[PDB]
């Protein structure tokens, strides 16, 4: 047949020349099938090979593609043209620096998830004695908080970080949480340094933006709340004592 | 980059009257305003029901005072919580903004107090 | 360049790489290793393995089965020496993983559930939902976080290795945000680098799996073992390849053709077993390459559907689809608009995982002294002419673990070398990266990419013919020209990614000649390696039952050799 | 010396008005007004209590004003939507199992607006059948 074209505007931007972002328009091909994913690899194939954007495993899993489309925080990979024939408008991921096109610096993002130690500590046992034993109900406790795959939309999310971006963020919140609430770890003492901290839940207002734009349904807005409950327990107990 | 050994907050004391106060709000104020901003003077009630002489005998009373100054003073030092963060939210720097809102809420905390122990 | 010392390089933080980071710090707690890697390491295609990984577990369950079932699943192409020391570790691993906190779906009694995968009779897969390997990968490279040993360089291009006099001595990167080259020095390298499954047009795999680490190793003199087995799994999206675990059929899930028929039975995979309950070995869970072969089959009487099959599921139920194969029921929504609760899912078979790799002994060693290589690049001879659905996973951790060891071991008794000559290398890398800056020619390095895509498909696919082959053998000594005027238009420093994807292609024709060279020359039908032509449509353990090695000599020519198989208690037959 | 240009983009004190779930939010805060409006206003009539029923009849005069009717309805509105939105996000500050599975939030919403039905029946029986 014949398929249909869709104007596409992505935000352009190149340290070595511009001043600053620099917009541009591009006819793309799409049907019922083509995501903007498709899109850019498409445009970088015959209409801009100086392209940059991050992306590997092309099926919502590995959480590289991170970006924003008409100002909503998305993957690509799973953002589909057939929706945006009105207009659409790709920019990099919001609230992080620019560093070319559509990549930014996700440096503190990665500072973050390492500062509140994500990893089980003081366990004790080693694999001669088999396994540890956790119910279904023990991990129901944490596994919604599992499934996060680092893709950062929800700093782009939130306007708190955007605000204040020494924030340590909804996602690294959201694992430090996950290892509190695993019935196998023994080390919540050595994480609410960071949580207790003003750069801690203490720097979140429940915006609740997002849990919306999670894509894997993590909750985190639930998991720094429960955190502020726990955060405070201690609060009370240090101070009680 | 992330600091090693930040200073541990003190929100979770505010965030506690915050929670209590919102809790508090979100129960009992829909029908305080009815009552008190509505009903009362738009005589919508029952013969005396809300006539000086009723009101006074209630609020004289122990569990009057008890709860028309948790009335008063817990939504208060939620709505101000509230506002301190709006100001952030709103990029409007306020001097000594814990002092003022903060302080706000402990003066007309006080000033309810003196109010339920009557003048 | 800036220089920067390491006890040990390991290239690629997928979990075979990441494990053999973990290891290497436990083994030398005042190492200083470094994990390099293109992407962030949680972006590493392991996030996207969805079935589970194996080891002996139940009570009626012997380090012999899943011996067995290797071997037998692998055509017999496998190092039984090392099958051997395989099944008998990943116990200690997959409970290694678990007191490292990874979510294994769980039994109600609070042990590790299994469930059956590869056509192992006795049921031996962990698993975490249908998303293990995301757990799996994340385990890992959380679990890193805690050595400081390891220093990694986040999305750093390693582009070549440093050789000299039969040893290995470092690797040059290029930091991709800076645009920077930086220099690597290192007593033992360990290559974990992935599969080369990209260079197939249609294929599971992300962008990333380009086959670099394969690549390299081809220019340093060591052999691709085994190149032409590319396993196809069986069920796949139309167009996007996108990849449905075989735990849609592990749980119950059947494959049906256009008259609704479960055709499987037609091809040795019967007698038909009932809806209600799945039996190994049998029908859907058949013998991988079959329940692929039969899908060609079908496609000659005429019976796909206009051109898939399908996988129905539907009389799997809301609990059992969404508590086990939730990502499998979003992935269908999405991609095909599918409910694999009111509807079937169309299937059919994609270029998936690449059985050859680097050469490896059983250290995962390879010829050059200190160079290592574990995970899908590599080839420690364990999967033979066929993988077996689930040790996958498993060998990047067994192996990685050992790869982390041994590496750590020989950069320790390694012995310096002669600073000019490896220097010297690393100029010579830095020549050849501005050699091809400067290249011109105005051909588009992306059509390329699609050629040598169509090619592999065509010739190097489910059934070959010495016509097609020898096609694609034609078609990329052809694009091999091609790409020499290429020209780069972009260049910025800042991620320059027209730069690296041609990097990436070119590391692409060097393994895809591999293989097609290697399929060409293979005149028999084992595996995944299926011969259409007179004299060559059966195994021929007489004349066959040996390893193809492929080198690539500096003249470009793809030249072969071959190996014996290691036999120790299972001779084949 | 480096080639990067890390550019930032700034945050203008009216990001909230981009995106309608940033604007609810902000609405959601806005409810921190009329709450303390309210609770100024009991004060006034506290102290307008106890300097006797002269007083008091100023008090009920400026609550039928009635613009402080209609501010009066305002806050009625906002305290409404608090209730509906603080309930809804109340929940996820716990983390409940019930036979291996996370709950919520419905089974606490329900109950929230459950208790607020009968205090307010409670409350509007307890001030008017006396
Ligand atoms: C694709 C796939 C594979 C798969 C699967 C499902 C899909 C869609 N399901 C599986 C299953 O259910 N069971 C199983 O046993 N295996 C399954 N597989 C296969 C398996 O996942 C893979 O074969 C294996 O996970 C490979 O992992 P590995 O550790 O070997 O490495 P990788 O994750 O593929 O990552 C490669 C790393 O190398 C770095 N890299 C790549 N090129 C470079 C260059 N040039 N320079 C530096 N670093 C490089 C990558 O960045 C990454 O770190
Ligand atoms: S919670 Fe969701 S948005 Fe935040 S990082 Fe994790 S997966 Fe991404
Ligand atoms: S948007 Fe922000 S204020 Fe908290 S709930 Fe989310 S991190
Ligand atoms: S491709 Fe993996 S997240 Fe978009």
């Amino acid at each position: 047949a014949e398929m249909k074209n869709l104007k596409i505007e992505v935000v352009r931007y190149n340290p070595e020349v511009d001043t600053a972002p620099h917009s541009a328009f591009y006819e793309v091909p799409y049907d019922a099938t083509t995501s903007l994913l498709d899109a850019l690899g498409y445009i970088k194939d015959n209409l801009a090979p100086d392209l940059s954007y991050r992306w590997s495993c092309r099926m919502a899993i590995c959480g590289s593609c991170g970006m924003m489309v008409n100002n909503v925080p998305k993957l690509a990979c799973k953002t589909f043209l057939r929706d945006y024939t009105d207009g659409m408008k790709v920019e990099a991921l919001a609230n992080f620096p620019i560093e070319r096109d559509l990549v930014v610096d996700m440096t503190h993002f990665i500072e973050s998830l390492e500062a509140i130690k994500p990893y089980i500590i003081g366990n004790s046992r080693t694999a001669d004695q088999g396994t540890n034993i956790q119910t279904p109900a023990q991990m129901a406790k944490y596994h919604q908080f599992s499934g996060c795959i680092n893709c950062g939309l929800c700093y782009a999310a939130c306007p708190q970080f955007g605000l204040n971006p020494e924030f340590i963020g909804p996602a690294a919140i959201t694992l430090a949480h996950r290892y509190n609430e695993d019935s196998r770890d023994h080390g919540k003492k050595e994480r609410m340094a960071q949580l207790n901290s003003q750069n801690g839940v203490w720097s979140c207002t429940f915006v609740g933006y997002c849990s919306e734009v999670c894509p894997k349904h993590v909750d985190p807005a639930a998991a720094i709340q429960q955190g502020k409950v726990e955060s405070s327990k201690d609060f009370l107990i240090a101070t009680l004592k | 980059m992330i600091n090693p050994n930040p200073k541990r907050s003190d929100e979770p004391v505010f965030w506690g009257l915050f929670g209590a106060g919102g809790m508090w709000s979100a129960i009992i104020a829909p029908v305080m305003i009815l009552l008190v901003g509505i009903l009362l003077p738009l005589g919508l009630f029952p013969g005396d029901a809300l006539s000086y002489e009723r009101v006074l005998a209630f609020a004289q009373s122990f569990i009057g005072r008890v709860f028309l100054f948790l009335m008063i003073v817990l939504p208060l030092w939620c709505g101000l919580h509230r506002m301190h963060h709006a100001m952030h939210d709103l990029k409007i720097h306020v001097p000594a903004g814990k002092w003022v809102f903060y302080g706000l809420a402990a003066i007309l905390t006080v000033v309810t107090l003196i109010g339920v122990v009557t003048i | 360049m800036q220089t920067f010392q390491a006890d040990l390089a390991i290239v690629g933080a997928g979990g075979a790489g990441l494990r053999a980071a973990i290891a290497a710090a436990q083994a030398n707690p005042n190492a200083k290793i470094a994990l390099i890697s293109k992407v962030y390491p949680m972006r590493s295609h392991t996030v996207a393995a969805e079935g589970g990984s194996a080891a002996v577990a139940q009570d009626h369950d012997s380090f012999e089965y899943h011996f067995h079932d290797t071997v037998a699943g692998g055509d017999w192409l496998c190092e039984q020496d090392v099958v051997d020391y395989f099944v008998h570790h990943c116990p200690t691993e997959m409970t290694q993983l678990e007191l490292w906190g990874c979510p294994w779906s769980r039994r109600p009694d609070g042990s590790v559930n299994v469930r059956r995968f590869g056509g192992m009779k006795i049921e031996r897969t962990w698993f975490a939902a249908d998303k293990t390997g995301f757990h799996m990968l994340h385990t890992l490279f959380q679990t890193s976080l805690q050595f400081p040993q390891i220093q990694r360089f986040d999305e750093h291009f390693v582009l070549d290795i440093l050789v000299d006099d039969g040893h290995v001595r470092g690797l040059v990167a290029m930091n991709m945000m800076e645009g920077t080259l930086v220099q690597i020095r290192a007593n033992a390298v360990v290559m974990a680098t992935g599969g080369a499954g990209r260079v197939y047009r249609y294929n599971t795999n992300g962008g990333i799996v380009t086959g670099d680490g394969m690549g390299m190793a081809l220019s340093h003199g060591v052999p691709l073992r085994d190149m032409e087995f590319v396993q196809y799994h069986p069920t796949g999206l139309p167009g996007s390849g996108i990849l449905m675990t075989e735990g849609c059929r592990g749980e119950g899930g059947i494959l049906v053709n256009k008259n609704g028929y479960r055709y499987l039975q037609d091809y040795g995979m019967g007698p038909e077993t009932p809806l209600g309950e799945p039996k190994n070995k049998y029908m859907e869970l058949g013998p991988r390459d079959k329940v692929s072969q039969a899908f060609w089959h079908e496609w000659r009487k005429g019976n796909t559907i206009s051109d898939v099959v399908y996988l129905d599921l539907r009389h799997l139920g809301e609990k059992k689809l969404h508590e086990r194969l939730p990502f499998i029921c979003e992935l269908a929504k999405a991609y095909v608009g599918v409910d694999p609760v009111k509807e079937p899912i169309p299937v059919r078979p994609t270029a998936h995982y690449t059985m050859g790799g680097i050469e490896t002994d059983q250290n995962c060693e390879t010829r050059i002294k200190g160079l290592f290589a574990v995970g899908e690049c590599s080839s420690v001879g364990l999967h033979g002419a066929n993988r077996l659905g689930s040790n996958s996973l498993a060998e990047l951790v067994v192996f990685g673990r050992l790869a982390g060891e041994q590496a750590t071991e020989r950069a320790a008794t390694a012995g310096n070398g002669n600073e000019a000559a490896i220097e010297a290398q690393a100029a010579g890398v830095e020549q050849r990266l501005k050699d091809l800056v400067n290249q011109d020619g105005g051909e588009n390095w992306a059509k390329i990419r699609d050629e040598m895509g169509l090619a592999m498909e065509e010739g190097c696919g489910i059934y070959r013919t010495p016509e097609l082959m020898q096609k694609t053998i034609d078609k990329l000594a052809e694009l091999q020209e091609r790409f020499k005027r290429v020209r780069i238009t972009d260049t910025s420093s800042v991620f320059n990614t027209d730069l690296l994807y041609t990097i990436e292609l070119g590391h692409g024709l060097n393994v895809a000649e591999c293989m097609a060279h290697s399929a060409m020359a293979r005149k028999e039908s084992r595996g995944a390696h299926q011969r259409l032509d007179e004299g060559c449509t059966e195994r021929d353990d007489v004349n066959f039952l040996k390893h193809t090695l492929a080198f690539r000599d500096a003249d470009g020519t793809t030249r072969l050799e071959y190996s014996d198989v290691k036999i120790t208690t299972l001779p084949p037959a | 010396t480096t080639k990067r240009k890390p550019y930032v983009r700034p945050m203008t004190s009216t990001w909230w008005k981009k995106l309608p779930f940033y604007r609810f939010y902000m609405l959601r805060e806005g409810t921190a007004v009329p709450a303390v409006w309210f609770s100024i206003e009991l004060i006034f009539g506290l102290f307008a209590l106890k300097n006797g029923p002269e007083a008091w009849a100023g008090f009920v005069d400026f609550l039928q004003n009635p613009v402080i009717v209609i501010i009066n309805l305002i806050t009625l509105a906002a305290a409404l939507l608090h209730t509906k939105t603080w309930f809804e996000l109340a929940p996820k500050a716990a983390n409940i199992i019930v036979k291996d599975e996370k709950m919520g939030p419905e089974p606490i919403i329900k109950s929230l607006w459950a208790v607020t039905v009968v205090a307010t029946i409670v409350i509007l029986f307890v001030a008017l059948y006396w």
